[PDB]
Parts: C-alpha cells; structure tokens; sequence
C-alpha cells in the first residue's frame, strides 16, 4: 500500500508532548518517522519548522532517540543538513547508528555536495544505515534517476522550494515529469497538507506522502491529540489506493 | 510563418549539475520565499517553481507574440563577412525588431498576461537604460493596465528619450531612489546624491508594489524570465534548419542574463551548437571578480537568496562607463553552466565594445545596442580566428537591440 512518512521536530513542542504525538503518529498509520535535527541553518525549510526549532532550543537529542527508538517498531529516519556535520561525518554517522536510528536524510547533499555523492553515500551504506536521498524539480532528470537506483527505502521529492510554504505549483505534473524516471518508491513531500494536494500526488503516480509542517501548525492550535487526529485523517486518504 | 514556437523552454531539467533553489536567508525575520506570492502574479510564480522541459505557450500570448512581429528575422551579415576576410558565416538573431527594441518583450508579454488574467491591475517593476521599463509600459498598455517604473536616477537623467516612450505608453516613471518607499527614503538619508543601481530600484519596485497589492514583473535572472526567453533560441534553430545550417559557436551578451539563454539553451539542452560565448563588460567584471555564493537579487533583500555569479547586491556600476551590462548578478542557470564549464565567458571594455559597433554600423547598417556590441566584438574576434585556422565555421549571435535610444551613449563614448 501507500507509505505515510511523518515528520516532527525533535522534542517538539515539549519532551513528553513530542513522545505523545510520536507514539500516537506511529499507532495512527506512519510507516515511517522523519525526525529533525535542529541545525544551524534549516536552508530549505520554511518560517513553521524553523521556529519549531528555535522552541526545542537546547534539547539534548540522543537520550530522547533512545526513549522513541525504545517502543517504536517502524523505520526512524534522522533528518538533518549535512554542512553541519560534514566535518565530523563519520562520527555524526557513529552516533546516528549507536542510537540505533535506520537511517538519514541529507536534504542539502545532492544539492550543495554533489561532488561527493557517492563517497558520502558509500560512508552511510557501509556503516549498515539507509541513506534517503533528497530530491526536487532542481534536480535534473538523469540524475533523479541514477540517484533512484541507490537511495534505500525510498527516493524522496519535494515538489516546492521549502518546506511548509505553499508556493503555487502543479504536483500532478512534477509528478508525471519523474514517476517513469524513478526505479524506487517514490514519496513526494513539502506542502502536501490539503487532501486535494494530497490525493493529486498519489493518482498521479505517487508512492507514499511526507507530511510534517501541517502537524507542527496542528500542535500549536489545538494541540498533540488533535494532531495525532490528522494523521488518522490522511491514513485514510492513503488507505483508499 | 509557424516558426513561433508552440512551448517554453526549460532547460532546468537538462542541466548537467543539480541548480540550488531560491532560499530564505539564515535566521531571517521573515519569509522572502513566502513574500513571492504577494510580489509575483501567482501565475508567473507557478512557472517560476514548476519546472518542466517545455511549457505550452497560451495561444493568445502566441498571438500576441505574432502581433509585434516574431519570429523574429535570423539576418546573415555577408558584408561583415567579407569586411573581415573570414571564412565563417555570420549570422544573427535579430531582436531589435520588436517594437520596444529589445527580447525583453518576450517576458513581460507572458507576464502582463497573466497578471491581467489574475485580476491584476496595476503592475510595478525597475529599469535602468529602459529596455526593461519601455517593454513593461508596451505590456501593460495591450492588457489594459497602470505601470510604473522606477527607473535608476542617473538613468533617468541621461536618457529622457526612453522615458518619452514609456511614458508614451502610459507608465509613470520616478528616478530611483526616490522617497515613495522605505528602501529609498533610507538610502536618501544616507547619501542623498546616490546615483542608484538596479538592485536598488528593483527593490523600491518591489516595495512599492506591496505597500499598494500591485503586482512586480521581474526582467532578467529567475528562471521564469529564461524560460520565457527560449522562443529567441527556439526560432534560431528552426530558422537555421531551413537554411540546412548548424551552429559552431553561438554567442550573446549578458545583463542579468536572459537574452543569452533564451537564445543558447534550447541548443545547450538539445545537443545543438559546440562553444557558448557569454560577453560582459569588463567594467562590471561579473565573471572575472564576482562570486559564486547565495545572494540577493535585489539590494534591500526582498527577494529569496539566490546562487549566483555577484559582484554583491550592494555594488555599484562605475560613474563614467556607457556601454550597459551594468546588473551585479547573473542568472544562477547561467552562473551554474559557465562554473561547470559547459558555457564560455569573456569581458571587453568599453572601447573595444565601441569600436565593434562601428563595425557593425558600417558593415552591417543596424545600429545596435551597446549591450549588444558586446556580442558582436566577440562575433569579430572569432571571425578572425576562424581566419587564421581556415574553417567555414558558422557564427551565430544574439543582436538582442537595436540602438536607435542609446545615441546619446555612442556620443559619450566619443571619448573613447
Ligand atoms: C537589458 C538588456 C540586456 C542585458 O540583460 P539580459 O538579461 O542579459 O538580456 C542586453 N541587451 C539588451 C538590448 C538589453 O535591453
Ligand atoms: O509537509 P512539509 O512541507 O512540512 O514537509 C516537512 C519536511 O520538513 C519533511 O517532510
């Protein structure tokens, strides 16, 4: 069936409030946790998830992965930028495998380190951990495609220039453009947060969803109950392909 | 006569390297990337992010691309052929013929469009020799609505011909800075002499525009605008092929950089051509002393940061120099296919470029832009090296306007 991928922002709103929704996400129907990372510079993320960020200031992250790791049984996927590490990789990977996440996304790797896609993508494999590689319309066709053929789990494609913005833009056709490029699952992501803008990706080839900035805004209106409610919602929306 | 292309060019998708998107800057206090859809008509931002290899042309913008007469002509220059004694044939596209003069009605057609079609009334946007500026006010005009240019002030001072015709056309024209935004009353208060800059009046522009719910159309660097321009590249292939001719080396000049991949991508991206000469003005050495890095189109910082070849949203243009190309920046498809080797770019100075357009006044007979002479004293000197090898090498360049409104400047550069 269809993957639903949920992202939320390490400890965010709170320790145990991020567990909450978490816990709920993963008995509503995620397939799969995108967990961020706070970085120094959330490039492609858009004014909802950078001040998530700014609230979970300070949080101490990896006692918290191990509480998550814990109990959930489905496959966690650190999502962080890779100019923050990429002096301390290997130990950033070390770290990343000791708390005994599946994997990592880099969503500034084939955009800002392209030269080094295959050493960096050879690091993350060897060290047993699935490296999702990020994708976008910035990114062109043969490539999309070589990448399609090594990124583990699935190939991720955003279809707006960052996350939670809603930039006026045709999903059905992005879609069309790279669904026969990608020998992968393909999850498509980045403003998908209207059933409409939701059902338009996955008639349109798509095989799975990536949701995160529609929580965050959902936690700060009405709270994690009434977010871990969405994620029943879209469930459903997935359920019927 | 169907030579018209029927798409867009997109050439994003065949680019050999991924191009880093638009990008709100570190820890900013707000959204330029959310900001878009207030500055840009929804449609033109809508292109702008939904990148395909090739967009229908509305029929309408068709038609209306026919009216003001596209395709425009591909002339052959046998004279200057001969004046040279090259070997080469020498051809060019001609994109003076428009009414405004320049390609720059390619964009601000599709855009006024669609600003008209959204409801949009009034349109804003900056222009500093007035290529830009006279294009917008002609746009505006055939949809029916207000524009008005903020126009750099020595611009303004230099060249009131250009502002006759945009104001010919309906638009109203201040000198930038003005004291009609925040941006330009700040930098009246220090330096109230300032003489402006693109970047400058692009953001008063854009301020401007958002302070009244109008609607700014943008003239060169984004994508949308390159996307637009493909129909000069499109019909020069076309056009070639009647011929039974193919492209060896192509060359245009470059600005923000809009006439030359409207006119090299559609061969860049199909495998058309070999050698893609982008000319600047070694008076604003954009390629030989600018820098690769994020930064802002705009100088007040309104637009999304932008990977680009810059000499820094902040510069400004040398006080003498009349011969154009004065924009900071460069297209960030441009900057990424010339850092990856794949386009070739050269810098001439100011009388080089005025000694080319004398040339070209006597052995061709259009007198040409000064942006474009640009183009033609590479088209020369690649004349002559296909002399000195003995190849039947077939120059095609971009004339991307005509001069008829820069005579004032062929005076000043009788100084040389
Ligand atoms: C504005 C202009 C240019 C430079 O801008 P580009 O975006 O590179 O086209 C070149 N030639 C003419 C005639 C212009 O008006
Ligand atoms: O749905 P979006 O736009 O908030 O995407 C969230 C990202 O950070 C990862 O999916």
């Amino acid at each position: 069936g269809k993957m639903l991928v949920v992202y939320m922002t390490l400890g965010y709103p709170n320790v145990q409030s991020f567990k909450d929704f978490i816990i709920g996400a993963v008995e509503n129907g995620a397939d799969i946790l995108e967990l961020g990372i706070p970085p120094k510079y959330a490039k492609y993320d858009g004014p909802v998830i950078r001040k998530s960020y700014d609230k979970v200031k300070g949080l101490d992250i990896w006692p918290l992965i191990e509480d998550i790791r814990k109990d959930v049984g489905v496959p966690i996927i650190a999502l962080t930028y890779l100019e923050d590490w990429v002096d301390q990789l290997e130990n950033f990977l070390n770290m990343i495998k000791d708390v005994k996440l599946d994997g990592i996304l880099f969503p500034d790797l084939l955009i800002d380190y392209i030269d080094d896609l295959d050493k960096i993508d050879g690091i993350i494999k060897n060290k047993g951990l699935k490296n999702v590689i990020f994708t976008s319309p910035s990114v062109p066709d043969l490539l999309i495609h070589k990448v399609s053929k090594i990124s583990d789990l699935f190939l991720y494609y955003g279809v707006r220039p960052t996350t939670g913005v809603p930039i006026p833009v045709s999903v059905k056709q992005l879609i069309n453009r790279v669904r026969n490029l990608v020998e992968n699952k393909l999850i498509v992501g980045f403003g998908l947060s209207s059933e409409s803008d939701l059902r338009d990706a996955l008639s349109a080839g798509a095989d799975g969803i990536a949701i995160g900035t529609v929580f965050i805004e959902e936690i700060e209106r009405n709270g994690v109950k009434s977010a871990i409610n969405l994620v029943k919602k879209f469930r459903a929306i997935l359920d019927e392909y | 006569d169907e030579i018209l292309p029927k798409y867009w060019y997109n050439i994003i998708p065949d680019l050999p390297k991924p191009l880093p998107p638009p990008r709100d800057p570190q820890g900013a206090y707000f959204s330029r990337i959310d900001l878009l859809r207030s500055i840009l008509p929804k449609e033109v931002l809508r292109q702008q992010f939904t990148i395909e290899r090739y967009i229908k042309i509305p029929e309408e913008v068709r038609d209306r691309y026919l009216s003001i007469g596209r395709p425009t002509p591909l002339f052959r220059a046998k004279r200057l052929e001969e004046y040279l004694k090259t070997p080469a044939r020498i051809y060019f596209k001609y994109e003076g013929a428009t009414p405004t003069g320049s390609h720059k009605i390619n964009t601000a057609i599709p855009q006024a469009y669609f600003a008209k079609e959204e409801g949009i009334e009034h349109v804003v946007t900056e222009t500093g020799a007035g290529q830009w500026g006279t294009a917008v006010a002609l746009a505006a005009s055939m949809y029916n609505m207000k524009s008005t240019i903020f126009m750099v002030k020595v611009s303004y001072e230099q060249k009131p011909m250009r502002r006759s015709i945009m104001q010919l056309y309906g638009a109203n024209v201040y000198a930038s800075p003005t004291n009609l935004t925040e941006y330009g009353r700040k930098i009246l208060e220090t330096n109230p002499q300032h003489p402006g800059s693109l970047g400058i009046a692009m953001s008063e522009a854009i301020e401007y525009a958002l302070k009244n719910e109008f609607r700014y159309l943008v003239g060169s660097v984004l994508d949308v605008v390159l996307l637009h321009q493909s129909v000069i590249g499109q019909e020069t292939i076309t056009q070639l092929d009647l011929l039974g001719e193919d492209a060896d080396i192509l060359i245009g000049c470059v600005g923000g950089g809009s006439n030359f991949g409207g006119f090299t991508y559609p061969f860049i991206g199909n495998k058309k051509g070999k050698r893609y000469i982008a000319v600047s003005s070694a008076e604003i050495p954009k390629f030989s002393k600018g820098e690769y890095k994020y930064d802002f189109p705009d100088s007040a910082g309104l637009l999304p940061l932008v990977k680009m070849i810059t000499l820094g949203k902040d510069y400004v243009p040398p006080p003498i120099y009349a011969g154009g190309l004065r924009y900071h920046g460069v297209a960030p498809t441009l900057s990424l296919l010339t850092k990856e080797g794949i386009v070739e770019w050269r810098e001439y100075n100011e009388r080089e470029i005025f000694e080319a357009a004398k040339i070209f006044i006597e052995n061709q007979g259009i007198v040409p832009a000064p942006e474009s002479a640009h183009a033609i004293r590479a088209v020369v000197d690649e004349a002559i090296e296909a002399r000195k090898n003995n190849e039947r090498k077939v120059i095609v360049f971009n004339l991307s306007g005509h001069g008829l409104l820069d005579l004032s400047n062929y005076e000043s550069m009788m100084k040389r």
